[PDB]
């Protein structure tokens, strides 16, 4: 909210705007030394939106082909936050309700009144893209879900590459140190404890398992219900049940080193078991990103 | 208790004449009144007014 | 001489006893009739209390078997048994003495006795004043006629 | 009406809220069949099962508690065709009697009905030898052990009625009759179990519909709304508000068939998602109107809706006759009618508040 | 005028004591027997009361654990308690005496002593008269010896 | 025992200052306070439960 | 050498009784002040006990017949009475008393009266010392009537 | 209540010989026979009904 | 020789008092130590009664709200409260007095006092006799030194 | 009760010194033991039957 004003880039009619790159900085970094300066919007900018859109790759390479060639309003920024933090916060619902009477092909005029209410003139790149150059088209639901997928995937790509420290992969501790950018407890010292002691550190781990991990963190309450079954059943959580719990959270399965490292952090007075509610809380301090 | 300080036996304890059948004939009518009074109160209660 | 003198003191003392028995005679018959009256009123109170307990038994006896259920009347039942103890604690504080059956029955009979006396207006005070006088003269005549000590 | 009747309704709503479930089963059951060598067992009708669920409803005076219609069936007497209480094809028919329901079966239906589908998804897919919900009898007992530990937290075993391990054998009667067949060898899928739940819910709902005497299969609008408002306090003022608002319109003699209410209650299985849709229709400036109600419902749950149903639904839940619906009041009363008065029976909430105060004690022990 | 009188009085008082202790033995020889049978009947009453307690306990024990429900016998077992309170009040209004245990056993003791006094033609009238005279004489000899201490 | 040792009759029992219309008037407001805070307790059980 | 002893001692003794009375006279008004200042507090705590009993009835009334069952309140019902019978036993352990209500208010009044005297620094010992000497002289004069008149 | 006016400590109180067994000998079989006539009452009442 | 005889009588009684107090002192020590022994035991009994009163309530508290219902424990509480009066009656059948708390307290203290007497085997009968003789010597001297019955100028 | 025969003042009754701390410090452990031993009794008797 105030970070939009902290990370604004352009100025039109007093309106602060963000570039895609300043948005990248806002999602990767909380705040920086960098000034995030504000310049006045010339009318090249409403053609910079076009000239970036005429060139950029429309999937998981979008902002990094843009860089600064884009427009993000405050409501659009909050919408981007809602994308990256709140999946299934109403997306099939919106295309059912905002432009009904047929298929799920939404109209541009319900676009703007979209932006404000889910979060609770010139064009940006979004309605320049989704509806065509001036609103000639309608946005497709499967295409928008693909957009959600490759956009959130592009966030994962940025976190991977910026947090690979130049590597091709993430190590175990690269990934777990990544995993503790949003953890601030008093057992955090305990949580770092198994980092410096009970960790076979290194062990480079690819991006696809990281993607699987992120999608695991999406479908999370079902994992909460399964570990609640394991709360109201005295069968302790070993490796096969935890694998099975990840699979029934997803329909997909994963690495070992991710999984064993989760065990090693979250034994915590239960030997070779998962500190499961505690692990959920760690992932939701990860997911809330500060509130 | 049963012996006086004079070492003597107490006077004879007294009862109530017909008091046994007084109890045996006072409980029974008033138990029947307790039977009667709720019968003639509750049907009245659902007769007259239900607030 | 001490003989006829001390026997004359004895004789005047039994004369004094005769006076004390004498003056009690016209007064005593209002006390006896009041006592019998408040007695029947206390008798009504006691059998009235037994009649109450049979009534309160009979109400629940009607309802809770076969007019009705038992699991509905158990709160009414407990609240009645608890309110009984509440009213007993009240009868302590509303009296500054304890509720134990004869020592409250006698309170009620005493209350009815003074109730009848207030209507009667017969100088109960001068009465039991005279009673203490005659019992004192009784003990005087006891002590004066010691068999051990000759007089 | 009727003061004794009002107090009995108090008492039985206290029962259906807060009693102990064995005493509940002993309360609403009416039948006691004598296995003439052994002894009699206590079963209840599907009608009694409904009245065990349904608030504000009573059973006659000689039923009461532990006072049964004693039906001596099996022994020396030549029993050819016993009394089909349930229709054939009822779920209640398909259990181990010709339309009778045991104690264990009552616990089983209270579990399966009053539990979301998602929890059974995870429940099958955790203990299934595969991770794929293909479940044997042993893991099914595990399922029952975990989920009987959800609603009826205060359970007991007198060991006189079917509270004991005979609970597991009536469960076995259900499986051997219907789930695993004769052999008890195969497994049961997720889908067939949820199909079973849905059909069970439909049969319960058809009996709940049936108890009103729908003349020509059609319910009084007032009686319809009173069924819609079963799990509630007293909303009779809103009942008469719907009446007098409808007493403007000329629809109140038209009734409602079973199919519409069937459709709407299937729509309620999706309505807990469109809290979002109606909530965004709030701030988007559009008005809560019956046309868009049935349009939205035919989009999201794809179930058809007559105008008459939404007339009654609106005139109930409109803002006291102002011609406008209210969002979250209606959402909460639908979640209340949906959950059927489930969460925390036989309350000891001071135990949870003692745990909460000790968590605050631990939180100040951080200080 | 005392040494003569107490020289007489000691000797005469021991004479009165001797004569009364002669009189007492035939009555007391009956008193022991009647008191004994009274004590036997009263002790039988006490053990029968404990019998009543245990027997009521057992019959109300078997029903609510094997044959009947507690839920249909909770009212009866309320009513016997309330009837017991009514029985205490009945004992009060019948005896004009509080229902408490030693007073009750003394009440029944004197009843089943005086039935025996009826059935044995016992001179209770003489017995307590003798004990009164002996108590008087004992007071006299005590009040004789105590100024003898002065 | 209403008669003393000497045959005299014990004094008048003292009732206290119209008790029956003041003890009756003090059980009721404390009972209202009780029912009010019990209702308050249940609602607070819901509130801190929330 | 026996009777003028009694006459001069009797004059002296009623004189000494007068001196005991005059030495009492400034003191016992403070005793009656402390007698109020304790007794009003004790009456406060007894009417408070009745009020607590009223509230304990009322919270149970509301907590059953508008909130909960009886069958989830019949336990706490039972545990309150069991706690009371436990508490009176604890009272008997604390001070060796049966906990009967006159003995209850008497021990409570003694606790308030000694704190009231100690805060007011009342010489209780000279009070009851002097009261006992007064009582001894009064029983002496009640003796000195009787063989000086009845012999 | 323990001593006299003289402070003489009061004599030892009486206990009936084997008396705990004398009361435990009566508590138990009366319970048992009441338990028997429980069965006798219940069987006959289900016989009449 | 009136007053010399009188003061001789008084001297006689008061020195009998002195000699009997002199005999009182040695046995009183053993008396007071066996008193504090049996007092320790009976104070333990007084507390152990409340310990029983609490550990019943712990059982009955756990067994209704955690792992059985009130349907289960309610008949048990009835039979406990009935056996309460049944034991309190059986106590009166045992010993010839009621079950009253200070009364039974004195009973148990005195019973432990005699148990200590039978162990230590001190002269309780001499103690009784001497302790009565002291108090009678005091009361008769109280009669003696009346300033209304002056014997001592 | 308050006063003597003489109208004197009766002494202050003793308090069992720190007895309030004693009574709750004896209530608490036998509460917890009545909890504990009957949890034990339940855990055994479920295994017996």
């Amino acid at each position: 909210k105030q970070r939009f004003m902290q990370f604004s880039s352009l100025e039109h009619e007093g309106e602060y705007y963000m570039t895609p790159r300043d948005f990248l900085f806002s999602v990767m970094f909380e705040q920086m030394e960098r000034k995030t300066s504000v310049k006045k919007l010339t009318k090249k900018d409403i053609e910079d939106t076009l000239s970036g859109i005429q060139t950029a790759g429309c999937g998981s390479t979008f902002f990094r082909d843009l860089g600064d060639k884009g427009l993000i309003s405050y409501t659009e920024y909050l919408f981007l936050l809602t994308i990256l933090t709140k999946p299934h916060s109403g997306f099939h619902v919106a295309f059912k309700m905002l432009d009904t009477d047929g298929n799920e092909m939404i109209e541009k005029r319900e676009f703007f009144k979209l932006q404000k209410i889910i979060s609770k003139e010139i064009n940006t790149t979004l309605q320049m893209r989704f509806f065509g150059k001036r609103g000639q088209r309608k946005l497709h639901y499967k295409e928008f879900r693909r957009f959600m997928e490759n956009l959130q995937t592009e966030i994962q790509e940025m976190e991977f590459l910026q947090f690979s420290k130049g590597l091709s992969f993430m190590r175990k501790e690269d990934f777990a140190e990544w995993l503790l950018f949003f953890t601030n407890t008093e057992n955090k010292d305990i949580y770092w404890k198994n980092v410096r002691e009970k960790l076979s550190a290194g062990e480079s781990i690819s991006l696809d398992e990281f993607k699987s991990f992120c999608h695991f963190t999406t479908h999370l309450e079902d994992f909460a219900i399964a570990m609640q079954m394991f709360s109201l059943a005295h069968r302790p959580v070993r490796l096969a049940e935890f694998k099975r719990a990840v699979k029934v959270a997803t329909g997909q399965e994963l690495s070992n080193n991710i999984l064993d490292t989760v065990f090693k952090i979250f034994d915590l007075d239960g030997d070779e078991c998962l500190s499961h509610e505690e692990f959920l809380g760690v992932l939701k301090n990860r997911m809330h990103r500060g509130l | 208790v049963i012996v006086t300080r004079s070492g003597a036996i107490l006077p004879k304890p007294v009862k109530m004449s017909f008091g046994l059948l007084r109890v045996f004939s006072i409980v029974i009518p008033f138990l029947y009144v307790g039977t009667l009074i709720s019968k003639n109160f509750a049907a009245l209660l659902e007769e007259h007014d239900i607030f | 001489c001490i003989e006829q003198h001390q026997l004359n003191k004895e004789r005047e003392l039994i004369e004094r006893l005769e006076d004390l028995k004498e003056q009690l005679a016209p007064l005593e018959k209002v006390r006896i009739e009041i006592s019998r009256k408040a007695e029947k009123r206390t008798t009504l109170v006691l059998w009235g209390g037994l009649a109450y307990m049979a009534t309160q038994f009979g109400i629940l006896a009607r309802l809770t078997w076969w007019e009705y259920s038992w699991d509905i009347m158990e709160p009414v039942t407990y609240f009645i048994t608890y309110g009984s103890a509440m009213a007993m604690y009240a009868y302590f504080v509303m009296t500054r003495q304890e509720y134990v059956y004869p020592e409250a029955r006698d309170r009620q009979y005493l209350l009815f006795f003074h109730k009848g006396a207030k209507k009667s207006r017969f100088d109960l005070e001068k009465y039991n004043q005279l009673k203490d006088a005659i019992a004192q003269a009784e003990m005087d005549l006891k002590r004066l006629r010691d068999p051990l000590q000759v007089h | 009406s009727g003061f004794r009747d009002r107090k009995v309704m108090e008492y039985e709503n206290r029962i259906r809220a807060y009693s102990t479930p064995d005493k509940i089963f002993r309360y609403f059951a009416t039948l006691k069949v004598i296995s003439e060598p052994g002894e009699a067992e206590v079963f209840m009708t599907p009608e009694d099962f409904v009245r065990s669920i349904t608030p504000n409803e009573k059973q006659p005076e000689h039923l009461g508690l532990d006072q049964y219609i004693i039906k001596r069936f099996d022994g020396k007497k030549i029993s050819q065709e016993r009394e089909k209480f349930a229709d054939e094809g009822s779920i209640f028919y398909t259990l181990g009697e010709c339309g009778l329901i045991s104690f264990s079966d009552y616990i089983f239906l209270t579990t399966v009905l009053s539990t979301p589908q998602r929890n059974f998804e995870i429940a099958f897919k955790m203990f299934d030898l595969n991770g794929d919900g293909e479940v044997d009898m042993e893991e099914f007992e595990q399922v029952q052990s975990i989920i009987r530990s959800q609603t009826s937290m205060g359970m007991r075993h007198r060991d006189r009625p079917t509270t004991g391990n005979t609970l597991k054998s009536g469960l076995c009667s259900a499986l051997t009759t219907y789930f695993f067949g004769a052999d008890l060898k195969g497994k049961l899928t997720i889908k067939n179990f949820l199909e079973f739940q849905r059909k069970l819910q439909h049969d319960v709902l058809k009996l709940e519909f049936e108890r009103h005497d729908p003349v020509d299969g059609r319910i009084t609008e007032r009686q319809f709304g009173g069924m819609l408002l079963a799990y509630s306090g007293v909303q009779s003022k809103k009942l008469t508000a719907m009446q007098r608002q409808l007493k403007k319109h000329f629809k109140e003699g038209k009734g409602l068939t079973f199919q519409e209410v069937e459709n709407f209650f299937t729509f309620l299985k999706n309505i807990n998602d469109v809290d979002t849709a109606l909530s965004f229709y709030h701030m988007a400036g559009a008005s809560l109107d019956k046309v868009t109600m049935q349009q939205v419902a035919r989009t999201v749950a794809k179930v058809e809706l007559s105008d008459h149903v939404c007339d009654v639904v609106f005139a109930l839940f409109d803002c006291d006759g102002n011609g406008e619906l209210s969002n979250k009041e209606f959402v909460s009363i639908m979640k209340q009618r949906l959950m059927r008065g489930l969460e925390k029976p036989k309350d000891m909430g001071f135990t949870r508040l003692m745990q909460a105060m000790w968590k605050c004690a631990q939180e100040t022990a951080w200080d």
